RNA sequence: GCAGUCUGA
DNA sequence: CGCCGCGTCAGACTGCA
DNA sequence: AGTCTGACGCGGCG
């Protein structure tokens, strides 16, 4: 149902939680980079410029 | 429309099967966002024949790739339309040119 | 809050003891009765174990003499 | 072609006008190129994708 | 290649530049001098710098 | 010194019903832009503004649809109501009625005739019915608020029920459509240092032109209280 | 399972005989129905909305 | 209703220095962030007045680029030193201090013949260095009250310095997301003030803000 | 589950 | 001359026992 | 098993 705290136990759940994120091919090590989730409103991942 | 095209928008829109194209000149007797009755000319019409031309236009149906196919008159009451003129413009196309 | 764990991997000089040791304390703070030595800043367990690496707070040797004083204590709570 | 067309509209034959940014206000250091270019949107929307 | 253009603009320099030649008590009067227009980007400048 | 000269709205010019332009002098050197880009701002994103948020034709179950006799689909129809301008005095909400029949087009002058709702342009086609016994006959429920808000959030409005036949039209409120200024150098009595503001307006009709500079200003002006007392 | 048999047992009431297998919109997708069209296998009752 | 807007509900002020501070306001409606920190910004930097160095003739230099013994700075150093001098000057709109100071070492601005109106914010602000033990250097300074920069090169044996007139040295600020119940189109504003000493940051935050406040008074509807 | 086709990076 | 290999991830649509 | 078959690669390797 999404209630409105279920918003606020995420905010909590994703907190100093990282993820993996990776782009095939992963040709090298770098391939796959844990960043810490910023959460966002629309349906796209944001990944920083220098990455 | 595109402001810059290459003049290749009007065969294309055309020879595709989206527009629905005037078989035969005429007066449009009719237009309704799903249909168009154009009364043929005289010099047309086949001896023995009522002289209408009846285009059933395509209303929201469903494409392969589960886009919208929709087919809305072009043409304005009372209008004269020669032959091979755009009479409802298809999916993606304006006032007979394609525009993607 | 933690971005990068370069002070805590002088303490501990190997990053692959870094993780067993933040872990190995981390897990005495989550499902442990244990409680943390630094200030606990709305944190999570991964980064109050980091933060007490890189404080001098905890290491291997001081979490094995920990973890011994309190085996032995708790062995002598047996009347 | 282009240049006298736009010369016939009373555009900047250059091509690239003035701007100003919406946020602060004030002018862009070089003149940018502004014009209408035909847009398309492919069918890779991103509510399939995610 | 967005970074490397604005640093490469902002490091770059002019030579009758707007507010060339004066002398500044630092970065920090630089940026001002920016901001409030009185000097360009580019401006070949004595700044004192620690 | 610590002294500044405060603008007064000198003048205002109605090019047009939809354009004008409003001065503001004299200003001190160096608030013009400031003033004219946070007034510039505030009025291009805050005002508030009338517009069409649900639609209910008779005939019709969803906006996928064609009534017989109209030329336009009734996505068609929507969109055209999208852009009706119009103005309440004294309400938040009303709900137009539309009647009409025969062949010719329906444009907002046949919308039924409300005292304390004016359509600022009645030559707006709506639709065109091409059937001396077509007849549309639509109930528009116009609404006040302020900037974009799409039928999609909408839909977040789960009072009791919505009925199927109830269209919900995209609601763009604010009615600036431009907002071009210029400070250009006027005087006073003997000065030279003092500039004059002149903010081109285009807006679709229903607000008033030195209406939206006092309401820019009073949002601003009430924004940098936070700041005045800085608590 | 012998818990739930005492659960229901409890509030009163066992599950029916039927599953629920009925057609659901997929998740984010949200739109209007503009068409059903229902086909029965000749020889098959024909429900009210047939 | 239509016209009751989100009014920043934090404001948290992080004081770095007895002159620098950033103020965190939050939440601002969207876009109001680049309108209130701009418009602040603007006056902030350009239309805040006070009071600063505008000119200064040393005994015996006759133009920016001669040279005077016993300094170890050129002149064109110890112009950079008068221009950061933050003073505040109460009841004149223009004072003309003097700083006669012979022997070694530094000559701080505590050595500035004092007048009982005019206050130096920083008394070891300091201004030359004088080296031979005979050396002596004798200025008349001109202290004047104003608005914004005004470069020299504007204004064109005295010796003309750049008057930073404003307290303010650096204002800077961006406008990050903010979030009120699932609402993330929020902004919050961070400001971030450095003034000279004359005026603390926050108050600089507050004068501009009523300097811009005042210039609206004409159109808003109480 | 598989095969074919197309597409994306 | 026969045998072994010939990038990764992903979305869609058919037809098939 | 009869095809009103498919083939229609390449480069090492043993």
């Amino acid at each position: 149902r999404e209630e409105a705290v279920v918003w606020d136990i995420l905010d909590e759940v994703i907190r100093e939680h990282p993820v993996l994120l990776n782009r095939a091919p992963t040709l090298h090590r770098l391939g796959i980079q844990a960043f810490e989730p910023v959460l966002i409103e629309g349906k796209a991942i944001q990944l920083h410029p220098l990455v | 429309k595109p402001l810059v095209g290459t003049g290749m928008e009007r065969a294309v829109a055309v020879d595709s099967g989206v527009t629905a194209v005037a078989k035969r000149g005429g007066v449009v007797q009719y237009v309704d966002a799903s249909r168009i009755v154009i009364k043929v000319n005289e010099d047309e019409m086949y001896p023995g024949e009522a002289g209408i031309d009846i285009y059933n236009l395509t209303k929201y149906t469903r494409s392969n790739q589960n886009t919208c196919i929709n087919q809305m008159p072009c043409v304005s009451l009372g209008e004269p339309v020669e032959r091979g003129d755009v009479l409802a413009d298809g999916p993606s196309t304006d006032l007979g040119e394609l525009a993607l | 809050a933690r971005v990068t764990v370069q002070d805590a991997v002088e303490k501990i000089g190997n990053r692959f003891d870094l993780v067993l040791v933040a872990a190995r304390r981390a897990r005495q703070m989550q499902v442990g009765g244990k409680d943390p030595l630094v200030p606990e800043e709305n944190d999570k367990t991964t980064v109050i174990a980091l933060r007490e690496i890189e404080e001098g707070l905890i290491n291997n040797q001081i979490l094995d003499v920990r973890e011994r004083q309190e085996q032995q204590e708790q062995e002598a709570a047996e009347l | 072609e282009i240049k006298e067309l736009l010369k016939l509209g009373d555009l900047p034959t250059s091509g690239q006008i003035r701007l100003y940014d919406g946020r602060t206000g004030e002018q862009f250091e070089r003149p940018v190129t502004v014009g209408y270019m035909y847009m398309l949107k492919l069918n890779h929307l991103v509510d399939d994708k995610m | 290649q967005d970074v490397v253009l604005g640093l490469y603009y902002m490091t770059r320099d002019c030579v009758n530049a707007k507010g060339e030649g004066m002398v500044l008590t630092g970065p920090k009067e630089a940026e001002r001098l920016y901001r409030s227009g009185l000097a360009s980007l580019h401006a070949r400048v004595k700044v004192r710098i620690t | 010194v610590t002294e500044f000269l405060k603008p007064r709205l000198v003048d205002i010019e109605q090019v047009s019903s939809t354009h004008a332009k409003v001065t503001l002098e004299p200003l001190e050197r160096g608030f013009g832009h400031t003033l004219g880009n946070a007034l510039r701002r505030i009025l291009l994103s805050s005002m508030p503004g009338c517009a069409v948020t649900e639609v209910e034709i008779d005939g019709v179950l969803h906006e996928y649809s064609t009534k017989e006799g109209v030329q336009e689909d009734i996505l068609e129809i929507l969109l055209n109501l999208k852009g009706l301008a119009v103005r309440v005095q004294g309400k938040d909400e009303v709900i137009l009625t539309l009647n009409k029949s025969g062949i010719g087009p329906v444009t907002a002058a046949d919308i039924t005739h409300d005292g304390d709702v004016e359509i600022v342009k009645p030559q707006h086609v709506i639709c065109h019915l091409t059937d001396e016994n077509a007849s549309i006959s639509m109930r528009i429920k116009v609404q006040r608020g302020r900037g974009y808000v799409p039928a999609s959030t909408r839909i977040h409005s789960e009072e009791d029920e919505r009925p199927i036949g109830r269209l919900l039209v995209d609601a763009c409120y604010s009615p600036v459509e431009r907002i071009a200024y210029n400070v250009e150098a006027a005087r006073v009595e003997q000065r030279t240092d003092l500039d004059k503001l002149v903010i081109e307006m285009e807006t679709n009709g229903t607000i008033d032109p030195e209406e939206a500079i006092r309401r820019a200003a009073t949002i601003l002006a009430e924004q940098l209280e936070a700041f005045v007392d800085l608590r | 399972t012998p818990e739930e048999k005492l659960l229901r047992a409890i509030f009163g009431e066992k599950a029916s005989d039927v599953k629920d297998s009925s057609l659901r919109v997929p998740n984010g997708v949200s739109g209007t129905v503009i068409d059903v069209q229902v086909f029965t296998r000749d020889g098959v009752e024909k429900d009210k909305r047939a």
